[PDB]
């Protein structure tokens, strides 16, 4: 992949300090998506995921 | 005429092939409006109605 | 020539699993020609996978 | 017109010849989609001249690339015009500016 | 309670101008303001019925790429101007013919159109053309149809006498839709919200009628989910 | 077509065998040994090769049987 | 001068606005450079090339 | 007609499992796929009523960062396990208290919870913790409430530990809009919804209730 694809994958996988929902414990990827869609946590929130 | 064409003419007698249709047609995938028509006639040839 | 709907259904059934070859000049290596399954689209431009 | 430009648009529009530029000043006597008649000023007449200028506009003429050449009036009846003023806009021109 | 929600109601309609309005829906629970706002904006901007000019017949004119004596605009520009005509046609008629006859110098505007009383012109100041001579005269017969969406002349299914000019029709009267969700002061709760929809149209469609039509479309499309089954 | 090339080994040989099978189903009256599922003869032949029903030796054996009959 | 012109017209000095996704109504996570560009239609039309 | 719109004609429901489904509706008018899918997603994720674990009391534990001897999992992981506990509470009850007591060594699971008959655990095999020492016993007082959506512990900020409240039965919803054609109209939309619930509700029922909520929110206007 090149250009936008890479950029998107770059933006989604970056890390931000003191983002919304930091330190939250997540049951898995599905609950991470649920938290993102509910504006509970940002894409760049440092969490612990099973 | 191929023999089958001769038989077809014998069955249905229509035969009108004195002239061949070599006409000006709008090119395919072109739709528009006729905005001008110009007629040039050689000196010594009958001018038609148009 | 009259572009009936049944002609479009026949065209879909024809291209259902018929691969088609796409080429771009200059063909510097063999990846300049590749085969794809065609999906019929309304328009006049070929849609290419990124 | 371009909202952001450089200032050379008027030069190209005028010096290309696509527009209709007033040869002499005066008052636009009559305006129509195909004809502009200008009543010339009293200071710029050749002695014994009719005193009018007629501009016949090109309307929907094919170009060398099968495009449209069309001239549209941009003046009103009774409007004063000086020499060099744009009376009609050719293709890709907006009030004398290249568009 | 938890299982029962509060249904919004139409509490205010503000008519800033003939082509601008604000519609307030209250009360709305948490998150429902944004859901309803987006759904209503997408339905309003896409699927609102209206009336538009479709056919024009001008005396002595064979096609759009021509000129008429005493008229400053070309026929193409006149058709483009007619595309901006705001016409309200009485219910029960999906087709109407209006006439425009005018002689003498001056701007020929929409207020000079003769209609049979089942047609209302919303923008009489809309300029259609200019007659630049005292001898100049114009006589058009305009056809207005009801419809929905954008139907270009080419897309119309195919006799048509020469002189009849087809006009691309933009039936949707809605031009711009915005919406905001603000706090609502209801009883003692603080979780409720208020939806304000700003509508900029051409004046043909009323705000309340637009809101109810969008809601009707949304409910009819949701019925399939409310009765989920294999079809 | 990874399964087909695994079952045959060579892509060119797979193309030749599938062409023979597709010609049998199209020009000849032979019927498919798998559910057609509204598929063209080429895809049917590829699916048959993947399932292991059609090989070069199988085709030669059936041709020999037809010649004997 | 550009920033002064933006300030006169009551617009952000950075030239970036907050845009919302019309499909979902959700704000994009970053301000987007929105403005006006002079764009041209070149004489390379798919009608003449298909 | 100007008020006539296309309604879905082919609706296909495919059941991967008892809690996973894929619903395809076709054909839809241009743009309605995104409208319906997004509205249903928001309603199912943030507004669907349900019952969930909210608050917990563990004997000998005061803070969420404290340590308990004999349990392999830390307190935060125990709270995480309590979040994925599918529970039904009888109608007319908005608050229930269940208890979990177990002494020994091995996995302490959700089937070791004693209730008052108004609580149904859908996944008795869910592992709550792991006891490591035979001298260790776990005593938990779990609170189950009725709410709407996904309310985290931080949004709700004695010895009571707060658990993220997964009220909505919907665990995952994704939607895709593909192209669909009737006759020569190739601009139509097809809506595909991949849906997964916790087990309390079947996916079809959840879609029905979400659509019912949305439809009843528009009653005053139709």
């Amino acid at each position: 992949p090149s250009q936008d694809v890479v950029l998107g994958l770059y933006y989604m996988t970056r890390e931000k300090i003191n983002a919304k929902g930091e330190g939250m414990y997540l049951t898995g990827p599905a609950e991470a998506e649920k938290a993102y869609r509910t504006k509970t946590a940002e894409l760049h929130a440092r969490v612990k995921v099973r | 005429l191929t023999p089958e064409e001769k038989l077809l003419r014998a069955i249905f007698g229509e035969k009108a092939s004195d002239v061949k249709d070599t006409s000006l047609r709008v090119p395919n995938s072109v739709a528009g409006t006729v905005i001008d028509v110009q007629v040039f006639t050689r000196d010594g040839v009958e001018k038609d109605k148009r | 020539e009259r572009e009936e709907a049944v002609v479009w259904d026949i065209l879909d059934e024809v291209i259902r699993e018929h691969p088609v070859l796409l080429n771009r000049a200059p063909t510097l290596h063999r990846l300049g020609i590749q085969a794809f399954e065609p999906v019929l689209i309304e328009g006049k431009a070929i849609q290419l996978h990124p | 017109k371009p909202l952001v430009g450089t200032g050379i648009e008027r030069n190209v529009a005028v010096d290309s010849g696509v527009t209709a530029v007033a040869k002499r000043g005066g008052v636009i006597q009559s305006v129509d989609a195909s004809r502009i008649v200008v009543k010339v000023n009293e200071e710029e007449l050749i002695p014994g001249e009719a005193g009018i200028d007629i501009y016949n506009l090109t309307k929907y003429t094919r170009s060398n690339q099968n495009t449209c050449i069309n001239q549209r009036p941009c003046v009103m009846p009774g409007e004063p015009v000086a020499r060099g003023d744009v009376l009609a806009d050719g293709p890709s021109t907006d009030l004398g500016e290249l568009a | 309670s938890v299982t029962e929600f509060l249904k919004p109601r139409l509490v205010d309609i503000e008519q800033i101008s003939t082509t601008h309005a604000k519609v307030t829906l209250e009360p709305l629970e948490r998150g429902f303001g944004h859901t309803l706002g987006n759904a209503l904006r997408r339905i309003l901007l896409s699927s609102m019925p209206g009336c538009a000019v479709t056919e024009v017949e001008i005396e002595g004119v064979l096609h759009e790429y021509s000129t008429k004596e005493g008229v400053q605009e070309d026929i193409l520009e006149i058709l483009l101007n007619l595309k901006g005509l705001a016409v309200r046609v009485a219910e029960g008629k999906d087709e109407v013919f209006i006439t425009l006859n005018k002689s003498g110098s001056g701007p020929v505007v929409a207020g000079d159109i003769t209609h049979d009383g089942d047609v209302e012109i919303v923008n009489p100041e809309h300029v259609i053309c200019h007659l630049t001579s005292d001898n100049a005269a114009i006589a058009m017969r305009i056809k207005v149809e009801r419809g929905r969406g954008y139907v270009p002349a080419s897309a119309r299914i195919h006799e048509r006498p020469i002189g009849r000019l087809l006009v691309d029709a933009t039936f949707s009267p809605v031009d711009k839709i915005a919406y905001s969700v603000e706090a609502a002061r209801v009883e003692q709760r603080t979780d409720l919200d208020k939806l304000v929809i700003d509508m900029e149209t051409n004046g043909t469609l009323e705000p309340e009628e637009a809101i109810r039509r969008a809601a009707t479309i949304l409910a009819e499309q949701l019925d399939a989910f409310v009765d989920l089954r294999d079809v | 077509v990874q399964d087909a090339v695994e079952k045959i080994g060579n892509r060119f040989d797979l193309v030749l065998v599938a062409a023979r099978r597709a010609r049998q189903m199209q020009s000849g009256g032979k019927d498919a040994l798998v559910p057609e599922e509204n598929d063209k003869p080429t895809v049917i032949a590829l699916r048959e090769i993947e399932e292991g029903l059609i090989t070069k030796d199988v085709l030669d054996a059936r041709e020999r049987q037809e010649q004997q009959e | 001068s550009i920033k002064a012109m933006l300030e006169l017209a009551d617009l952000p000095a950075s030239g970036q606005l907050t845009l919302f996704d019309g499909r979902t109504g959700d704000a994009f996570e970053r301000p987007v450079t929105v403005g006006y560009m002079y764009m041209l239609k070149l004489n390379h039309l798919v009608d003449d090339k298909m």
